[PDB]
């Protein structure tokens, strides 16, 4: 919605995955995007409209959007995931999200 | 009582009768409030308001005739008129989703959702049906229309308002805050059924007939001229008589049409302010062609519109470059020559027309502002009118459960969408074809095509429509 | 490929217009459908929206940030943002947008990027 | 008589071969011949063009028809009848229009 | 010469010789007659011209200029004017009576011809 | 009684024709109808 | 217009034989095409 | 607009006549989805006491 | 073999359509030709042998 | 759309018409079966 | 559907199970087979319209196929079933997927 909700930071190990919450009111009749900003470099375009992945970016990241929240799972992070991922809808103008910091 | 799915176009030698049928989906609104804009423009900006209603709009020609209803139409006849539109809402099934929560979607049906359907036949509200929008219809009957969200633009009282130059249009006491809930509302439950019926005004019909002959060569091309053309100038004319030789100087009893910015290859022809506001009136007027083909290619305009894909798909109007028009034409004056590109109207003037083709407009609408000339028929294809086919508006409902007495349980919209079958028929007054003593056989009707890539058909979404538009002129009248 | 470069002034502290620019290489920005956007992010903090810009001078603006930003477009994309006596230094992204087709719903994000300017405060 | 318009028409362009102005003189009516449409091509040495038949051209051959055949003391009429057209109104004007 | 002529770039360029109806070609300034370049003769050579001094009356004849205070600009084409008069080119006792309408559509004004007479769909056969 | 079409070959559009074996009359003119 | 919706048709970007047409957006107000121009403004200016 | 329609064109208003129809009722019942927390038929049996 | 100017593409949604619900009947009704019969008995002698 | 019904021809020579005994019939026959059925 | 997705590669012991993801756009309604693919040999039709086995598979696989993914279950891995496992479907011409290498 227009005040998109996303918690502080997560914590994972390499084999497994990490599933982040991007919450909102009415967020499974809208569009979600998520940026991948590695430090010291800008952001990419991950994930768009809320499953799909452009040719740049790996066969591992996937997403949903179902109700109220929004999630981003990563299958088998590696150890160049650890990068801040914000969630972004267009709420008529533009929202960003917080970031949960991997 | 049988319910039918109607489609298909029956021949006369007076009108036919022409209907299709398709599937439309009201989708759903989260929000149905209105939603004014904000556009806010830096350099005249806009103003809109953005209705929670769902209009359709069955304008173009591909839907009421299959391509082999419009090759037995050019073949066959030498003009059309519509007549009649009747727009019948079929079958509706206004249905819940349910929301499985580990699934995500389970659609049930609902008996006590409705389809709020308004007719316009007051024109009451803004009319934006005409103007050429990517959401028409589809072009085959086997896919599912998605009708366009209701929106239109008024007028307001510019500002300026921010840092270095921002404007943003405010509303003014002319602007307009047009609620459609303040109507009559058939309210259209599940199997519910409703018609429009429309009847079209007496318009002039198109003439699905080029021509076999100049307009500025139609004497006998022997005798010469009763008439003389000058040779000296100065005060001392000493004028001569003409041979069946002069070709070039023979003088004619009847002027071409305007061509006011016709020219070859940004904004196009424009009105407006100094150098920046310039809004554009993009394909002309209805007298010019913007593509044709000259003696080695294909010559395309500044005042073009594409009709899709790029590369383009223009309809190639030979029967403009036949008679007097064309792209780059000039008109010379012997003022103490002047090349000017603009010719003006010249009071006894034959302009024919920009041709009508398989995928243009049927209408679109001559506005309430007085004085018109000559908007019998308007650009992007069709007719144009006063007092055009109204809108049909269809919202679904908000029920808005539960409560539960205090508590905002739930989602208060709760879900609904509704499927439904829009039956549309129009009937087009035909004219017989123009008579000729001619021995020759005429060119056959055929849409064009280059090579191996065939016009419509399936391929292996699949369906391909040709590169160059289908244009309706291709038999001879014979002037 | 489309790349944008930006331009950095440095730093000025008593409130001095900040001026920005970004020149896109690859492709024009006059040649169709595509907003210009200019995106913060606070150095130990989530992103921040700025505005972006159509080539027909069209602009949407942040409602936080109105009344103090400027984005123009001479294919340069500026960005004026005055009153600083708040110290924002953070970065200055640009951003480009593909135009949705409905206009209520964003169907496109910002797949191309800048490099990112770091501005002083 | 060309009742249909099937054929093209030559006969309001200003030529000379109209009537004898006094009725004393004989008349002697002009050769029936025709303009047409065709595709300009370019074939010789220098610039040569030549503007040969296309698939628009007609050819319009007279003797498709019903023809009076009208032999010796024979008559036949026409009897044609003129729209509705807007007068010549044959005088002038004894005031300025900019002078009213 | 062709007089006034529409066409391509400066060679093709067929001839619109007798004008519109709404223009003269002669009339009788104060001292002579003036003559026109889109002139049509009617015979002979000098020239039989017919005297139009209902146009010469009533603001329109060979020079007249119309003149705009755009930042005068004179032009010698004057445009249509929404609301105008221009009665016409007169009728005399050699002109024509019909010509033809060709059949291209959207006509304007068409109901009467150059060369005299009046152009009308469906002429006489 | 042939057709003739034409050979005009122009060089600078040219024209292309056909002569009919027919004769039409042309009663055009006002001075006929009118003596003076 | 629909002030949605973008229009079905063209614009050109390049000239000079290659047209190269692009679609429209919603967006392009001052290229929308219209199918009705406006009236004659002979000689209308200001002192 | 219809206020000021009433303003501009009379000069006095009194009411005469009044109706109030109660048009089509679609009385429902929610389910409890315990995990979705609600999830709303439609009833057929309910019914909804007017006096 | 790709599609020529004599290839169809028959599309069956440019018809009528009984749409034919829940519960609902419809019926064709054809009436054969006048057709030989197909004769359902042998022969107790050689036709070269009569 | 069914193909179109016109006589065949080549290039540059069309059918039945004047050229410069000057009427001239094309190269081949000029068939009648060029509708489809659907069979 | 036209493009099969299927991950990287999957870890088990000995006395568990390992089930793999063959995701695709309407997998429900199609047909997808799975082959058992040891190093230096061949690819072996292992379950085949997502139930069956032949004879020569031996009856610890088993399959299934429903929404968009179609899953292969091994019960109790020995020691000899670290092959490559490739799910193929037939989407008018042929499509092979990724493979889980086991």
């Amino acid at each position: 919605a227009a005040a998109l909700t996303q918690p502080l930071s997560v914590s994972v190990s390499p084999g497994q995955t990490a599933i982040f919450t991007c919450s909102g009111d009415n967020l499974g009749d809208k569009y979600v995007y998520w940026f991948q900003q590695r430090p010291g470099q800008s952001p990419a375009l991950l994930i768009y409209q809320d499953n799909k992945r452009p040719s740049g970016i790996p066969e591992r990241f996937s997403g949903s959007n179902s109700g109220n929240t929004a999630t981003l799972t990563i299958s088998g992070t590696q150890s160049t995931d650890e990068a801040d991922y914000y969630c972004q809808t267009w709420d008529s103008t533009v929202v960003f999200g917080g970031g949960t910091k991997l | 009582v049988k319910s039918m799915w109607s489609e298909g176009a029956t021949f006369s030698a007076n009108s036919v009768t022409c209907t299709f049928s398709r599937q439309f989906l009201i989708p759903y609104d989260p929000e149905h409030h209105y939603k004014v804009f904000s556009p806010a423009a830096s350099s005249s900006p806009i103003m809109g308001y953005s209705t929670p209603w769902r209009y359709l709009d069955f304008n173009a020609l591909n839907l009421f005739f299959s391509p082999l209803e419009f090759q037995h139409l050019i073949e066959n006849y030498g003009s059309i008129a519509p007549d009649a539109l009747t727009v019948t809402i079929s079958e509706i099934a206004v249905k819940d989703v349910t929301d499985k929560t580990g699934g995500g979607v389970q659609v049930t049906d609902s008996t006590t959702g409705r389809l709020c359907m308004l007719v316009d036949h007051e024109y009451k509200y803004p009319y934006v049906l005409g103007q050429g929008q990517d959401t028409l219809a589809p072009e085959l009957p086997i896919w599912v229309y998605f009708p366009p969200q209701y929106a239109y633009l008024t007028v307001g009282d510019v500002n300026t308002q921010g840092i270095s130059g921002d404007s943003k249009k405010l509303a003014s006491e002319e602007s307009a805050f047009y609620v459609l809930e303040h109507s009559s509302f058939q309210l259209l439950g599940t199997g519910g059924t409703a018609t429009m019926s429309y009847k079209f005004p007496p318009v002039p019909p198109e003439n699905l007939e080029g021509c076999s002959q100049h307009f500025y060569e139609m004497y006998n091309p022997l005798y010469g001229s009763r008439l003389g053309v000058p040779d000296t100038l100065g005060g001392d004319p000493k004028f001569r008589s003409l041979t069946h030789e002069d070709h070039a100087i023979q003088p004619q009893n009847f002027m071409p049409g305007p061509l006011v910015n016709s020219v070859s290859t940004l904004t196009g022809l424009s009105t407006g302010t100094s150098q920046n506001t310039r809004i554009s009136l993009r394909p002309g007027p209805v007298s010019q062609p913007y593509h044709h083909w000259d003696t080695d290619k294909y010559v395309t305009g500044i005042n073009a519109i594409s009709h899709g894909q790029g590369v383009g798909r223009f309809p190639n109007e030979k029967e403009q470059l036949k008679q007097l028009q064309g792209l780059n034409m000039h008109t010379y004056f012997p003022n103490k020559y002047t090349d000017q590109i603009e010719r003006p109207l010249m009071v006894g003037s034959v302009w024919n027309r920009r041709a009508l083709h398989y995928e243009s407009q049927l209408w679109s609408k001559i506005p309430n502002l007085d004085d018109s000339f000559k908007t019998q028929f308007a650009a992007l294809g069709g007719w144009g009118l006063h007092q055009p086919p109204p809108q049909i508006f269809l919202k679904i409902l908000p029920q808005s459960g539960p409560i539960g007495g205090i508590k905002s349980m739930g989602i208060t919209t709760l879900v609904q969408y509704a499927v439904g079958i829009m039956t549309v028929t129009m009937t087009f007054k035909l004219g017989p074809r123009k008579a000729t003593g001619r021995w020759n056989p005429q060119p056959g009707v055929y849409p064009p095509h280059a090579a191996g890539h065939l016009p419509y058909v399936l391929y292996d979404h699949g369906y391909e429509k040709p590169e160059e538009l289908w244009t309706a002129k291709s038999r001879v009248h014979p002037l | 490929q489309v790349q944008l470069q930006e331009s950095g002034p440095g730093l000025v502290r008593p409130s001095q217009t900040l001026s920005l620019s970004c020149t896109v290489s690859g492709a024009s920005i006059s040649s169709g459908g595509y907003y210009w956007s200019w995106i913060r992010q606070h150095p130990g903090k989530g992103l921040e929206w700025i505005g972006h810009i159509y080539y027909s001078g069209t602009v949407y603006y942040n409602p936080s940030l109105r009344s103090r930003v400027s984005i123009s477009i001479d294919n340069q994309l500026s960005l004026k943002v005055a009153s600083v006596t708040a110290a924002d230094t953070a970065v200055y992204y640009c951003a480009r947008v593909r135009v949705d087709s409905v206009r209520g719903a964003g169907d496109n994000g910002f797949d191309p990027w800048g490099h990112g300017t770091l501005v002083t405060v």
